[PDB]
Order: C-alpha cells, then sequence, then structure tokens
C-alpha cells in the first residue's frame, strides 16, 4: 500500500493536479542460508523462541530476529517452555544457557 | 514475440533450512496519484446559441 | 457576414484570394475589409460568469 | 514518462474540450454550421427548422 | 458499406471518433486491470519437486502436470463452470499465462511466506511459516507445533470441502 518492501515512512510532494508520495521502505538484502529448527530440546523440555527464530551456522545453534541476522546465545530469557520434546516434530537437542 | 512473464526463480525449499537477511536496502519509490481535474464550466445557452 | 466582436488591427497577411479566416470552431476570427484591403482580428466580447 | 498519470488526465480534459469546440463546426444536417448565416439567409419558418 | 450514409454521417462530426476512443480506453483499461491484479511479481517462482510441507496438501491449488492447460484442479473446475462492425479484442494475457502468474504467486507464498512480496524470496519451512502467521494473530508458536497434524488435516479437509462446494453449487 505504501511502496514495495516493509514500509518505514512516506513523504508527500505536491504535483500539478496530483500528489507524489515518496515511499521510504525497508528491503532485505544479502540473505544467507541457515539450518533451522522449530524448537530446542533441553532437560526434557521444549523451548520456543519468544520473538525470533532458531538458526544454526553448521555446528552451533543461535536465536536471531526474523528480519535481520543477529545471532544470540539461546538462553531462558529469549525462549519460553511449553511441553516436553515428544510432541514437536523436528525438535533438536541443544543446550540452553541459564544466566 | 511471446511476452516473458518474468525470470524463473526456483526457491531452494527444504523442510529445515531458512534464509535470514544479513543486510538491508533503504529504498525510496515514487507513487503518482491524480487528485483533481481542471474546473471547466460551460454556458449551455452560450455554447448552443451564442 | 454578421457577428459581434472586438475589432483590432491584425498582423496576419492574407493571400489575395482570401477574404476571411476561421478558427477551430469555424467562427470568423479574421476578416478583410472590402473597401480598404486590411486585415482585422475579431476577438469576441468578454464573457463572464455572474 | 515519469509523470504520465497526470499528463493523461490533462490530455484527456484538453482533448474533450477540443472535441467539444470541434462539434460547433458541424451543421448536423442543416444548411450551415453558423447560426448567423441562417439568420441572415432565411425567413423564420425555415430558420426554425 | 453505404457511401451516402457515411457522407451524411460526416455531417455529425467526430461522434464516431469519440465512441471508438472510449471503447479503446475501456479495452486497454481491462488489460491494465489484469496487469494490476495478477502481475505483481517479476519472478516466476516454482515449487520444489518434492511436496514435503509437513503434512500440508496443496495439490488442489497447485497446477496439475497431467493437464495441458497447466491449471490447478480448482482452477480447471472454475474454468469449466463459467460459460455488423462488432469485434472482440483478445486479452493481452492469455489464460495459461494468468495461470502461470497465479502459480508463481502460490509457489512464492508456499516456499517463502510473505518475504517474496517485500523483497527477495527467503525460503522457510511451511510449519515455521504457519507458526509465524499464528503469532501474527496472537497465538503462540507452541500451539501450532503441538497440533500440527490436526491443523494440516483440517486445512486439507477444508480445501477438499471448497472443491466439493464449488462442484456442487451452480
Ligand atoms: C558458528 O558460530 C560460532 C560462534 O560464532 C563459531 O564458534 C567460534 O568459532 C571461532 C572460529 O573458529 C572460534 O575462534 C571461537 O572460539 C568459536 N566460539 C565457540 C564458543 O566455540 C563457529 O565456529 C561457527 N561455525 C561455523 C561452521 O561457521
Ligand atoms: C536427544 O536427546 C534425547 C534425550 O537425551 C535422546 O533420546 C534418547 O535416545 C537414546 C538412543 O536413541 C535412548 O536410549 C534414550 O532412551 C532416549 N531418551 C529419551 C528421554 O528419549 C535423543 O536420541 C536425542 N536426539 C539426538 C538427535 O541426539
Ligand atoms: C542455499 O542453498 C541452496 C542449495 O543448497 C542454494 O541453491 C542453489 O543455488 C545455486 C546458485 O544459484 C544453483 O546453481 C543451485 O541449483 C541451487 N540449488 C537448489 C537446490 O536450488 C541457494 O543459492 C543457497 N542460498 C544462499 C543465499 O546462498
Ligand atoms: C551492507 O550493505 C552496505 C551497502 O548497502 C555496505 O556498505 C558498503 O560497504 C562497502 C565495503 O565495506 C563499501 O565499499 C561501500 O562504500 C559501502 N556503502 C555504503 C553506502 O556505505 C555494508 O558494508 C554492508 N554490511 C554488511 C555487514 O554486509
Ligand atoms: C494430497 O491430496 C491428493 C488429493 O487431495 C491426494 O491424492 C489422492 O491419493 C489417493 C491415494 O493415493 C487416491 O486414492 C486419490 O485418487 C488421489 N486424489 C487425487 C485427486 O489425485 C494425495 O495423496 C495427497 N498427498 C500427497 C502427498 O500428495
Ligand atoms: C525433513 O526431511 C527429511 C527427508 O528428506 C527427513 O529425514 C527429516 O526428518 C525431515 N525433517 C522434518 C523436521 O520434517
Ligand atoms: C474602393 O474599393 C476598392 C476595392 O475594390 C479600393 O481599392 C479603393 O481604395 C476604394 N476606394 C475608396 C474611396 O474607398
Amino acid at each position: 500500500f505504501c511502496g514495495k518492501g516493509y514500509h518505514l515512512m512516506s513523504f508527500p510532494q505536491s504535483a500539478p493536479h496530483g500528489v507524489v508520495f515518496l515511499h521510504v521502505t525497508y528491503v532485505p538484502a544479502q540473505e544467507k542460508n541457515f539450518t533451522t529448527a522449530p524448537a530446542i530440546c533441553h532437560d526434557g523440555k521444549a523451548h520456543f523462541p519468544r520473538e525470533g527464530v532458531f538458526v544454526s551456522n553448521g555446528t552451533h545453534w543461535f536465536v536471531t530476529q526474523r528480519n535481520f541476522y543477529e545471532p544470540q546465545i539461546i538462553t531462558t530469557d529469549n525462549t519460553f517452555v511449553s511441553g516436553n520434546c515428544d510432541v514437536v516434530i523436528g525438535i533438536v537437542n541443544n543446550t540452553v544457557y541459564d544466566p | 514475440y511471446t511476452m516473458s512473464l518474468g525470470a524463473e526463480n526456483s526457491v531452494a525449499y527444504s523442510n529445515n533450512s531458512i534464509a535470514i537477511p544479513t543486510n538491508f536496502t533503504i529504498s525510496v519509490t515514487t507513487e503518482i496519484l491524480p487528485v483533481s481535474m481542471t474546473k471547466t464550466s460551460v454556458d449551455c445557452t452560450m455554447y448552443i446559441c451564442g | 457576414l454578421t457577428g459581434t466582436g472586438v475589432l483590432t488591427e491584425s498582423n496576419k497577411k492574407f493571400l489575395p484570394f482570401q477574404q476571411f479566416g476561421r478558427d477551430i470552431a469555424d467562427t470568423t476570427d479574421a476578416v478583410r475589409d472590402p473597401q480598404t484591403l486590411e486585415i482585422l482580428d475579431i476577438t469576441p466580447c468578454s464573457f463572464g460568469g455572474v | 514518462s515519469a509523470l504520465g498519470k497526470l499528463q493523461d488526465v490533462v490530455n484527456q480534459n484538453a482533448q474533450a474540450l477540443n472535441t467539444l469546440v470541434k462539434q460547433l463546426s458541424s451543421n448536423f444536417g442543416a444548411i450551415s454550421s453558423v447560426l448567423n448565416d441562417i439568420l441572415s439567409r432565411l425567413d423564420p419558418p425555415e430558420a426554425e427548422v | 458499406d453505404s457511401t451516402e450514409c457515411s457522407n451524411l454521417l460526416l455531417q455529425y462530426g467526430s461522434f464516431c471518433t469519440q465512441l471508438n476512443r472510449a471503447l479503446t480506453g475501456i479495452a486497454v483499461e481491462q488489460d491494465k486491470n489484469t496487469q494490476e491484479v495478477f502481475a505483481q511479481v517479476k519472478q516466476i517462482y516454482k515449487t520444489p519437486p518434492i511436496k514435503d510441507f509437513g503434512g500440508f496438501n496443496f495439490s488442489q491449488i497447485l497446477p496439475d502436470p497431467s493437464k495441458p492447460s497447466k491449471r490447478s484442479p480448482i482452477e480447471d473446475l472454475l474454468f469449466n463452470k463459467v460459460t455488423n462492425g462488432l469485434t472482440v479484442l483478445p486479452p493481452l494475457l492469455t489464460d495459461e499465462m494468468i495461470a502461470q502468474y497465479t502459480s508463481a504467486l502460490l509457489a512464492g507464498t508456499i516456499t517463502s511466506g510473505w518475504t517474496f512480496g517485500a523483497g527477495p524470496a527467503l525460503q522457510i519451512p511451511f510449519p515455521m511459516q504457519m507458526a509465524y502467521r499464528f503469532n501474527g494473530i496472537g497465538v503462540t508458536q507452541n500451539v501450532l507445533y503441538e497440533n500440527q497434524k490436526l491443523i494440516a488435516n483440517q486445512f486439507n479437509s477444508a480445501i477438499g470441502k471448497i472443491q466439493d462446494s464449488l462442484s456442487s453449487t451452480p
């Protein structure tokens, strides 16, 4: 509705019998493959990301926000616990750090 | 010619791989929308008859 | 050729076979005087909306 | 052709006005397209037609 | 073909030019409408050959390879259910290219979610994409993951009921 991409803001400009909108939008770029999992199994508990997504660079698992790569250590502060590991399809084993 | 709908782009889908952006582009685009016309008035008697 | 309009001195140069000149709406906007062969523009009298 | 959307509106309005003024030059089956020629050339019983 | 009729028609001026211009504007406006609706992507996305979407079945909406028109079964049923100086101009986009546009949109929204509509198409597993949609409507990801088989079964049953309702209602 307000340009191609994730809309940030817009600026109006007058025109002869018209209006010109300069739509400032956010476009993702330079994407990279990662191995992802729906949940993390730790101590018999399933951990799900509170706002982000689990990504893996090949050997280590991290949690990052969905629209920008910013890997962080999977802790109990950015994850929440719901159920055991027997239900979620594709849950992987990884440690969850406790601050 | 037969017009090309666009370039083919096979998305590398698999059940455990995701693509996460590492960068971004701040893109500004233009959208032109007409608002008004020329306000014209025609005297019907003067047009038909002078 | 009857009409009503402001008569002004004209810069148009008629060819000798031409007597009058027509605009887009085929109204006489220029005319040659038949006594003294000079060209006159015929701008219409002012029209307004009250 | 960046501002073509406004220019199409302006061109359509000017073209409609131009065609409206071109319609004055048609006689529509009468003897002339000028009213003054009819008023100067004919009696009122045929001039009304 | 009457010359006398056209000579009398020239006394009325440019009415015919106005009517032809209006019909030409309508004819190009229809193609502009079809461009605005269907041609919103410049990339023709394709589904992977393996249809492993975590139990989600899209066979009724993906194009059928056995059909020469390359339409979905739903689109094929939709096309089956719709039945002196005049000319009919063909549309600029034929039905197979419109179906190709819809197939590209379906492949983009299945394999990449909403990412292809805002930039480059970023691949994502379909259950994870569904979980993102669940979080968009304010339901936690765990609910989607725990009840994923039930959600896929309900989605497939609803898609089949859509096909049955279209095939059973005139
Ligand atoms: C995945 O990321 C982790 C963390 O960014 C990497 O682990 C580090 O790798 C560097 C380079 O060898 C070492 O100097 C650090 O000591 C490592 N840190 C830890 C905590 O182990 C890991 O190498 C990355 N893996 C890949 C395949 O890129
Ligand atoms: C993830 O961890 C669980 C629990 O530690 C593993 O499940 C065990 O698997 C072994 C061998 O397959 C069994 O002998 C145990 O009885 C299992 N324990 C439980 C509680 O289920 C699971 O195999 C691990 N998965 C991976 C991929 O390493
Ligand atoms: C993510 O990985 C996939 C496959 O592992 C990459 O897709 C390949 O891209 C190359 C270069 O365009 C093609 O020649 C291959 O045919 C593709 N393979 C498949 C299966 O599609 C993809 O490019 C990777 N993404 C990123 C951002 O590196
Ligand atoms: C993200 O992208 C921007 C460009 O959009 C990168 O900035 C450029 O970086 C190169 C190499 O450092 C420079 O030569 C250019 O002059 C930079 N351009 C601008 C406009 O600053 C940036 O480096 C990228 N960042 C990452 C982490 O990939
Ligand atoms: C996805 O759905 C289609 C149809 O909804 C399934 O195709 C059916 O498969 C059964 C068993 O093989 C056949 O008896 C039916 O005749 C098929 N129907 C049609 C319309 O082809 C398909 O099996 C489902 N699953 C997958 C993985 O495609
Ligand atoms: C993904 O598919 C592979 C087979 O292609 C299978 O081994 C694996 O278990 C699947 N993972 C999930 C989470 O469905
Ligand atoms: C009379 O009319 C002629 C044109 O036919 C012109 O040349 C001449 O100057 C006129 N004379 C007078 C006195 O108006």
